[PDB]
């Protein structure tokens, strides 16, 4: 259909994977588009499965992301905490507030990002309407979610509290080498 | 064996046949003919459909999947034979009830059966996919098992005059002296 | 496709699974976004089968909704109840009122929660519009209702029937310790 | 797919199954949402189906639904009486007017439901527009449904049709233990 | 999917089949929802295999529908006619105006409906809009159409012409008992 | 799925095919719903098979169609023009304006219809909006094609080219015996 | 589904293709509907691949299309172009301006059509909306388009560059022998 | 489906492919339609197995597409430039802004376009609602994002920056020898 | 294939096979030595690989029942660098007895023997490959000497590493 299929000969041979299931088959894992539920689970699903696969071995995650829903964000930010192999996340493209996130909550000195890729990070975005206990009971909640977010980034990126509290009150973009100096990435891939 | 056929091919293309002697058989003076059920189960498969079609073509397909096609080009020709209809069934019963009757005078029995008689026999038996076998045993039930038990335990021991007729109210068959 | 495909190796090699049979291949289940008819219904199937496979080992229920109609989470729950295997509960991302319910009904001492995870839980949503009896028939059916989710809530925490019915009058939100000084999980996963 | 599939050994092993099948197979039929006419339909083939198995096993159909259209229930429950061996309904979840019925009439003494399992019924659900004689004929023909349906529901209860006919007159909803009582079901399933 | 999938053995067993081609093997075909052009052709098309198959042994034509358009009953109808075998008609459910004439053309003496089934009949329903003389055209048509039914229905019931013309001015609903001694059934099925 | 699985044993056994393909195996095709680019393409496709197949066994086209686009029409007709192999339509259910033209369209002496078929038959449909001249043009064109669709009519059906025109200047409706006198089939099915 | 299945017998036998799938082994391609991105990619992978087989067989491209998007007509027209082999369009149906385009580009003598096939050409169709300057730069783009088919139909027809213009100024029809006559096809196909 | 297969025979035969994995084997990839998250990252994954496939041969992208989003243009040409082996991008139908860009973006010397392809280049579009500083932070990246775009499209094609600038300030069309001329490809394919 | 696992399970089981023409196979005196690799360019950023599990894999067909047929389950692990080296040394003195019983004497320096079990050696593919490095590298020069003539009796050949050549320097 619209996904190819692949053939690979390593017991009995023509081995018929989807492209997605080939490359799976190599420990890397895609994350596109917005981060939703099912996306999410199917993310942790995979991450679940290649622990189980090789403990030991790193797993790739290939962000490229516009954002999405901040509890399956953090859904797969714990997964990868959670397993015992380490997780090399990849930016291409661009990552946005909960893309960037998961992308430097990767393994310390495995976070990579491509030449051209854009990073963006902003505080959380959300709302309720309703009664006025209500309203004051979600905005706290959000606001301890922001705070939570903060102290990850803060932990993931090495920099001060404050920083990261004075950088994200707006949508900041990062280049490439920008996300470098700033933290959130390690190095950035330029060749074979 | 598939195998075979190629010595029909040689013989029917030159009419002579060398044995394991060396020996070669001549046979310009003979009659070939070879006999087949091929091709029938098509002709007699049933199409889905409102319409049936003609399966001869089936027939055909199939004669020539069996045979090479130099095979088929050294005959003289293959003839189809068709089914018996209900007129060639009745002169079928006829020629059993002939023979029958040859059986009997060669036992000293004389026999008589009635046109009405024949013509059940006939409609008791047609078989349009088995052709005329069917006959022979409608015939042998109908006929020969009375016969075999008065011949045997019955009156027709070393006498004949044997009729048999048939009712309308229950298409039974008339016995005995 | 959407979902990749997987190749296990057990008896004749290259048995390929969709990631989720191969997951349930190992007694551990995903419950995702709202709680519904028909997806509650293939998580009792799932429940039941498990059961079947193997009545001593547990099965691992991984959580995360924004909630759902509550008849639903009834019937998983009393599938939860019934069978004989403890059912351990999972709450990555979060859990919402019958989400959340759901969570906190797990075997006891194996309800866990991931450390960034958020739970809420509230009184029973619904309502009718009809006639005056119909509306007190149904408000009376509600009440019920709310009376049997705050006994079985208090009955799984630990806590007062008037402590959780003083604390789900509004929606309240609970993190990963909060969640575990409550009572509704029993530890918080760290590492492996 | 969304269906997860299974593996069973048996003659040559690997049968690969959906969970449905692999249930259907243990003589477990599923009824969820609402009654139409395709899902009644393929309620009632498989019931056929299982039937020429094995006329002596019983057959259990999980009933967990809103309701329906009465014609579907209708049909169900004709093919439920004529079939030889035992119909064992249990209602997980909620079982609504049509639901219940179906419900109600599983075998005598093996009509059970779970312990949190919800139960209403009320007199059926109609309406008709056109002309004043169309009008009046409907209107008898769904007087002589409700009719028949309260005869069919004081004979699988045992309560007189009066009774049946001053309960149905609204929604009245009923817990595991009231179902047990009104006589609805015969026992409510508790732990194995 | 949906369909469930089962296991035959017959030769090399393990031969599988979704439910509804499971019974097809045994000569009995589903009628359901509307009547339609593509149902009716597929319904055509079961039946023509089954007389290819045995054209001896009887055809099962389960029939639970609302209705549908005349002409694709018409092909059904004329399909049911010509074949060779009998096909024994069995309304289950319900069978309206289009479904009850299906039910009723079945073989003489094998004509049966489920002992709660609904049977309604009603002259034929259509419509144009446009120029006068083409109204007049479809018209004209319409009322052949609905003379041929009555005259259809009159044969198959033994009912006088006029009997069915009085009848069918109106939506006119039948219990079983009322359909057996209308004629439009020959018995009503009860128990195996 | 919808469309049922059987089983023929010809060489190895077992051969499964969908309900269709196995008519198809027999030269028989169906024709139904509107008559447009795809389906009409799919029709070709199985014609040139058919034919390719055995050049010389005649081909069964069951017509039942409520018109369509000219064209498709006309590229069916083309079609069954050029093939060797003669193409026998069976007019089930109904056929309309496009519908008609290609069931009078089949093998002379071989266009049957059944008993209670309906065939109507029309001048072509269509128009145009724009600038006064390309309304001229296609007014031009589409007069073309109606002279064009008359002349074949009158070609397979025997009538006066000038009768065609004054019995299709509105919609005429046939009867299977009227279908037969006016020319447009050659006999009516009745029975096996 | 839809599209039936067919069963060769070439090496092993039972070769089970679609019907578009074994008529492409026999190196003939269908061209329906409107000529977009992904069907005339679909195309001209078909012939790439047809070309990889046989560089000197024939290749049948069967054409019915009502127009479509000048851009991947043009691919389809320059793969055409640049293969060895030769391409026999074939005009079924009916050709409008992409489709004629497509048609009359096929191989010099080997370009046919049908005796009732319909071909239409015309000055491509476009527009945009916004800015003076950048209606400009459209409008000359949309003109250097025209100007290339022109140059092109003109050649492949053997036409005057100036009859062609003054031809496709406006919707012109043409019959078969029409189109023989204008140089767009070769003959006109007629029996076998 | 719509999709035809085809077959292949290697080391087993009969190897059935659809046409695209048929064509990917051959390490050519198609690019159609917008450019998406989805299909860029199919197109990236593609890329990735054909690089651990033969890092030394060559891969040619087939490109055919109105534009797209700038990132998924820039994970594509980031996956481009990364790999060992060289891409050969071939533009033919049309290759707007971001097909364009992908275009040029090929192997130096390997960059080929159609005789009658058509080459559109702009600067990148966009916007936003809300704040005014948020606007001017979302206007100060588009911007960036311009200059980078035109910084590769001046080093891939050779031209001098502000040519680049000048030039796109406006929708440019370029056919196949003015895009020859102007750098983007290195030479036109005209036969074989 | 499986049907072979059936015949080994066999004989694991009684240790007699039935030739086909009457004739008995006996297994009693006969070891069985069964090797399985189970192992393993890495699709994507990387090119990490290291893993196994055999019991997953023969479980498949050697099932837990044929398993129980197992006298023992003998493990091997990778060659460290000090092996690989020792393994070198034995080609090396292995070669060098082979031109000794000439009257050539070979002197491979140290280094030398290092970069030859860099060479040879690779983790998914063991010691195989060093068979063909060593040979190649060494009696490829000396195979050309002493056909020629001008290696002979009372030479000897001394091989070193050219340090930016990488080829093993060698002398009279």
């Amino acid at each position: 259909a619209l996904v190819p299929m692949v053939i690979e000969q390593t017991s009995r041979g023509e081995r018929s994977f989807d492209i997605y299931s080939r490359l799976l088959k190599e420990r890397v894992i895609f994350l596109t588009g917005q981060v939703e539920d099912h996306m999410a689970n199917l993310i942790v699903a995979q991450m679940l499965f290649l622990e189980a696969e090789n403990p030991e071995k790193d797993i790739y995650l290939y962000i490229n992301s516009p954002g999405g829903v901040i509890t399956a964000g953090m859904s797969i930010y714990d997964t990868m905490q959670f397993i015992k192999p380490d997780v090399s996340t990849i930016c291409m493209g661009q990552a946005a507030s909960m893309g960037a996130f998961l992308l430097t909550a990767g393994a310390k000195g495995k976070r990579f990002c491509l030449p051209n890729s854009r990073v963006m990070i902003h505080q959380p975005l959300g709302g309720y309407q309703g009664q006025a206990t209500d309203i004051e009971i979600h905005a706290r909640e959000i606001l301890k979610v922001k705070g939570r977010m903060n102290e990850l980034m803060a932990l993931h990126t090495g920099q001060s509290l404050e920083q990261i509290e004075r950088d994200t009150e707006r949508d900041r973009f990062l280049s490439a080498p920008e996300a470098v100096e700033y933290g959130l990435v390690d190095s950035i891939l330029t060749h074979r | 064996h598939p195998d075979v056929f190629n010595i029909l091919l040689q013989v029917m293309d030159n009419g002579t046949l060398t044995d394991n002697n060396g020996r070669k058989a001549d046979f310009r003076n003979v009659v070939l003919v070879m006999t087949t059920n091929a091709g029938v189960r098509e002709t007699e498969r049933k199409s889905i459909g409102l319409i049936h079609q003609d399966n001869s073509t089936d027939a055909m397909e199939e004669i020539k999947k069996i045979f090479t096609p130099e095979f088929r080009n050294r005959l003289d020709n293959i003839i189809w034979f068709d089914h018996l209809s209900t007129d060639v069934i009745h002169q079928v019963v006829d020629k059993f009830i002939v023979e029958l009757q040859v059986q009997l005078d060669q036992k000293g029995v004389s026999l008589e059966v009635s046109q009405e008689a024949r013509n059940w026999l006939a409609e008791k038996g047609y078989d349009r996919a088995m052709g005329a076998r069917p006959m022979a045993r409608v015939i042998q039930d109908n006929l020969k098992k009375p016969l075999a038990n008065e011949l045997l335990f019955g009156s027709l021991v070393d006498g004949g005059q044997v009729t048999v007729a048939l009712d309308k109210e229950k298409n039974e068959l008339t016995y005995g002296f």
